[PDB]
């Protein structure tokens, strides 16, 4: 089926100013094409279908355009309730196989914000149930850009570690990761030296956070 | 005179192209090694010093395999008609200088076509003079066809000109096939392979059993002395074939050509390359029983209609509603029947925007929507996929992907009346845009400007209604035109409406191919007086065989008996020593259709029985054995096996 | 107002069956297409479908293909979707969506409704366990308190803090899916250095299909 592929996939923007989401294909679309919009939460919304006529119930803000095998959505002005993931989907006229893409997430242009970097080691409550989970914080800081690593006893550590990062906030435009390696009591008794080391853009530097059981 | 076609008579069936595969197909091909019915054409000169020159009437049976060795001009037209009475079209191949002027005309023109070379050099002339023909009517269609329908001749010692021409009687197309070969020898025969592309395929039909060929006369100075006795050496000889039925297996090459082909019938050695499939055949027994030729007819369709679908009263009513209260009818649970549509009167715009009209009946439909309603004269095409008309934007609209149709006739009969026709309305004035398929039968004010008009409308405000005023005395433009399209919905389901099937009229005492109710198969239907079950459908004998199935359409009982005559096989004793081979008919007392021997399982044909005792080299049965041997010139010979 | 009313949550098991229906009100459901879409967590919308308002005519996507049974009804104007056999991968909030177009044809989805969390696998009790920050952990004067909840598979847990006294720098992270097939997050909250020790801090975890209400003092 035609595979819809988006190139940009973030379009990190500001509000006010005007963003243009290109998604393309290969088949003749020009007169088949919808736009979608999906918040975080709730259900997705028709934007704009048939590619060229404006929907109901929508502002004025959301004009779309587009022929051939390039299309792509004029927004007039961002507001605070359009930064969310649009989507696009064709009408195929025989065989009924409306495809989706990937998404393209708008987000806040904002200055650069350092991360925090905390740590929280295993309480004894936890150990005593036979399991260790070292936290590693990591909050208001710019769009997700800190892969974190653990090193133990200045061994780096893979494969054990998750990650969990919140949305933008409405407040500030941060965000916030927390990284959680799942240990066993003994290998977490066997070692001494435990650390999350942090690299993000904002820092000059890597951060790294250690604690001494 | 007659001649022998060695491997000739092959051409392209279909024009899918083919690489590194062997097809087998159902045609009608020249059979190899046949009599074609050779004819020199030459001159004839009598005592008394009359010319003359013979030209019968050849009967056109179903194609012909007309091969021509003409130098110049000396053939240059074909003529071909089934009446030859000014009663069915004729068709004069004129093939003049540079060009050909195919004129499918009917008229009577003459007896004797005779026509006369005339090889004026000159770029302006006309060469067929008005001597072929004498009549002119209405000619349904012609062609100039500017690359001229003639192969090219060469100018050489030894090396001539050789072509052949592959016609048929095909109702869709003529299939014309034309190619050119350069021999090498002189005196030896035209023995090769050559295929035949087709060159243009005319859609034109008529019923043509007979055809005329078009020589050269070329009688204006007959020279005496050098050519008192008519003609020593030869100026030409054309051929004249004939076409059967046979399952031609066609093995083509990498590039896409067919260098060589199995007749897979009448043969005993293509029938076992054939069953077998392998050119080098090996020595074995190889049965190919019921598959040997069985080329009769082609019945093959699904019998037992039901009810028609309720079309009617959608096409033929007693009032239908405008389009502001368009009706709409759902079809389903039934089989779709195309053909009384047409019936009903002729029409003024069949233009179906997602399928052809010719395609309707080939392909399955979930649920065909019939929306009929009654619009103005000079509005039949706003009703159509993208346009953005007063009756078509603020009424009912069709999308841009409509895939039915947009049939409509005059209705200045029925709903035609004298008066100020207040019957039909067409809502001219609505607040939006209707989308596809939408329907409003409300009747509230309309309001353009600010006015408040909830009681009643004055100037600002308008009503969603007008008479639809039909005068008889006004012409086309202002006349009621009933239109109705069937929405034919595209989805995956089980869907109901796939076709008209429409069996033949169930044909007996013939061996052809059968498929009645899903069951395929060949062989012969004859009468039985079997009482089947009114349920039961299919039939089976003791050996898992169909040997009788009930009719679908009108209560009758039919028995396909395979004639299987027992069991044919066939010894080979392999392409590469020599192409001998021998047929034997197991079951068959030699009555049931070269050397004949009986034997103990069956008649051999092709082999005599030799008193002598050598060892079992191919295992025939019952202690018979054959061999190749080079018996005092070698060919297949027949014994009985040495135990010791 | 058209308002398309979904069911709620639903958990299964791997190779059953699931029975979500969504009911129409506001319009008359015999001219206007239904589409079934799913939502993967993550992802976006995979599948298509129709299901016809007035008959059984379907039309099923390429990747189930066979799997999937939309059916009609016009008494009580609610459609269904059964999804058999679900598999590790189906885990999605699956949503109905509605045409712009009529019957005939078929443009895009307007109204959609609200969704249904279905999932697959085996239901269990939560545990909640208390994530102390240490002495050397004060950066900035600012200190962060937080509570890791785990061995739960649903997700309504709404971690409050002081029974919901406590709103400022409350982050809730999302839940993260572990091996062991249960899921768990951990809330953290900024608090100053100047408070610890002289203010209680209490996360609340409430889990409604378990009915397990934890209050773990930090």
């Amino acid at each position: 089926e035609i595979v819809l592929t988006q190139s940009p996939a973030t379009l990190s923007l500001s509000p006010g100013e005007r963003a243009t989401l290109s998604c393309r294909a290969s088949q003749s679309v020009s007169s088949y094409l919808a736009w979608y919009q999906q918040k975080p939460g709730q259900a997705p919304r028709l934007l704009i279908y048939d590619a060229t006529n404006r929907a109901t119930g929508i502002p004025a803000r959301f004009s779309g355009s587009g022929s051939g095998t390039d299309f792509t959505l004029t927004i007039s002005s961002l507001e605070p309730e359009d930064f969310a993931v649009y989507y696009c989907q064709h009408r195929s006229n025989w065989p009924r196989m409306f495809t989706f893409g990937q998404g393209t997430k708008l987000e806040i242009k904002r200055t650069v914000a350092a991360p925090s970097v905390f740590i929280f080691p295993p309480s004894d409550e936890q150990l005593k149930s036979g399991t260790a989970s070292v936290v590693c914080l990591l909050n208001n800081f710019y769009p997700r850009e800190a892969k974190v690593q653990w090193k133990v006893d200045n061994a780096l550590q893979s494969g054990n570690s998750q990650e969990s990062v919140t949305e933008q906030d409405s407040k500030d435009s941060t965000y916030s990761l927390s990284s959680t390696l799942t240990l066993s009591k003994a290998d977490y008794e066997k070692h001494k030296v435990y650390a999350c080391e942090v690299t993000h853009q904002g820092l000059s530097s890597p951060v790294t956070k250690s604690f001494n059981r | 005179s007659y001649t022998n076609s060695f491997t000739r008579g092959v051409y392209y069936p279909d024009k899918v192209f083919r690489s590194s595969v062997l097809h087998s197909t159902q045609d009608l091909f020249l059979p190899f090694f046949s009599n074609v019915t050779w004819f020199h054409a030459i001159h004839v000169s009598g005592t008394n010093g009359t010319k003359r020159f013979d030209n019968p009437v050849l009967p056109f049976n179903d194609g012909v395999y007309f091969a021509s060795t003409e130098k110049s001009n000396i053939i240059r037209g074909w003529i071909f008609g089934t009446t030859l009475d000014s009663k069915t079209q004729s068709l004069l191949i004129v093939n003049n200088a540079t060009n050909v002027v195919i004129k499918v005309c009917e008229f009577q023109f003459c007896n004797d076509p005779f026509l006369d070379v005339y090889q004026k050099n000159n770029k302006s002339w006309m060469e067929s003079e008005f001597r072929v023909y004498s009549s002119a009517n209405n000619c349904t269609f012609e062609y100039v066809s500017q690359p001229f329908l003639m192969d090219l001749e060469g100018k050489e010692g030894n090396f001539k000109n050789l072509r052949e021409f592959v016609f048929k009687n095909i109702d869709g197309y003529f299939k014309i096939y034309s190619k050119h070969t350069p021999i090498n020898l002189e005196r030896d025969l035209p023995q090769g392979f050559s295929a035949l592309e087709p060159l243009v395929d005319l859609p034109i039909g008529i019923n043509i059993t007979r055809f005329q060929t078009l020589l050269a006369l070329h009688r204006s100075y007959l020279t005496p002395g050098d050519s008192s006795s008519g003609w020593t050496a030869g100026a030409a000889a054309y051929y004249v074939g004939y076409l059967q039925p046979r399952t031609f297996l066609l093995k083509y090459n990498e590039n896409g050509t067919i260098t060589d082909a199995v007749d897979c019938a009448l043969d005993p050695l293509s029938e076992t390359k054939c069953t077998l499939k392998s050119f080098t055949v090996e020595k074995g027994i190889y049965q190919t029983s019921n598959f040997r030729v069985q080329p009769t007819e082609s019945i093959v369709r699904f019998p037992n209609i039901t009810n028609l679908c309720p079309f009617h009263e959608v096409f033929n009513a007693t009032t239908f509603a405008s389009v502001y209260a368009w009706n709409r009818k759902r079809i389903s649970n039934c089989v779709a029947d195309y053909s009384v549509i047409y019936n009903f009167a002729p029409f003024f715009a069949f233009k179906c925007y997602g399928v052809s009209p010719t395609k309707l009946n080939d392909l399955c439909f979930t649920n065909v929507y019939a929306d009929s309603f009654v619009i103005r004269g000079n509005e039949v095409s706003q009703i159509a996929p993208g346009q953005t008309g007063n009756i078509a934007d603020y009424n009912y609209k069709l999308p841009d992907d409509f895939t039915g149709c947009v049939i409509a006739w005059n209705s200045n009969k029925l709903d035609s009346k004298p008066s100020g026709n207040y019957n039909y309305l067409y809502r001219l004035f609505r607040k939006s845009k209707l989308k596809p398929f939408e329907r409003d039968i409300s009747t509230e004010i309309y309001q353009a400007g600010n006015k408040p008009c909830n009681g009643v409308a004055g100037s600002n405000c308008y009503s969603p209604l007008q008479s639809y005023g039909f005068r008889p005395t006004y012409g086309v433009g202002h006349q009621p035109y009933r239109v109705v399209v069937l929405s034919f919905e595209l989805l995956h389901a089980p869907a109901t409406v796939c076709g008209p099937k429409k069996s033949t009229n169930l044909v007996k005492n013939k061996c052809v191919n059968f498929n009645f109710n899903g069951l395929t198969g060949t062989g012969v239907l004859t009468e039985s007086n079997k009482k089947f079950l009114p349920f039961q459908q299919f039939g089976r004998d003791i050996a898992d065989t169909t040997d009788a199935v009930r009719d679908p359409q009108t209560l009758e009982i039919l028995d396909i008996t395979p004639c299987s005559f027992g069991g044919v096989s066939v010894i080979t004793p392999g392409t590469n020593t020599s192409n001998q081979v021998a047929v034997l008919y197991q079951g068959v007392n030699c009555t049931e259709v070269s050397n004949v021997f009986q034997t103990r399982a069956g008649c051999l044909i092709g082999a005599e029985y030799v008193n002598n005792s050598y060892e079992c080299d191919i295992p025939i049965g019952a202690g018979i054995c054959a061999s190749y041997q080079t018996q005092t010139s070698q060919s297949i010979i027949a014994y009985t096996m040495s135990l010791g | 107002q058209v308002q398309l009313v979904q069911s709620g949550a639903e958990v299964k098991k791997p190779g059953a069956s699931v029975k979500v229906s969504c009911k129409t009100s506001g319009y008359t459901f015999t001219d206007h297409y239904m589409y079934w879409v799913r939502q993967a967590p993550g992802q976006g919308l995979e599948w298509m479908g129709v299901i016809n308002p007035d008959a059984g005519s379907v039309t099923y996507a390429q990747k189930f293909q066979g799997r999937v049974t939309m059916t009609s009804d016009t008494s009580t104007s609610t459609v269904y979707m059964e999804l058999s056999s679900l598999r590790s991968e189906d885990t999605a909030v699956y949503y109905c969506a509605r045409d712009l177009f009529f019957i005939p044809a078929a443009n895009s989805f307007d109204y959609w409704g609200q969704g249904t969390l279905v999932t697959v696998s085996s239901t269990k009790g939560p545990s909640v366990f208390p994530l102390a920050p240490s002495s050397k952990s004060t950066s900035g004067g600012t200190a962060a308190l937080g509570c890791l909840v785990k061995d739960y598979f649903p997700e309504p847990v709404t971690v409050s803090w002081n029974s919901g006294a406590l709103t400022s720098g409350v982050h809730t992270f999302p839940a993260v899916l572990q091996s062991s097939g249960l899921y768990s997050l951990s809330s953290v909250v900024t608090v100053p250095s100047s408070s610890l020790g002289t203010q209680t801090y209490i996360c609340n975890v409430n889990h409604k299909p378990s009915n397990t209400k934890v209050d773990k003092k930090v």
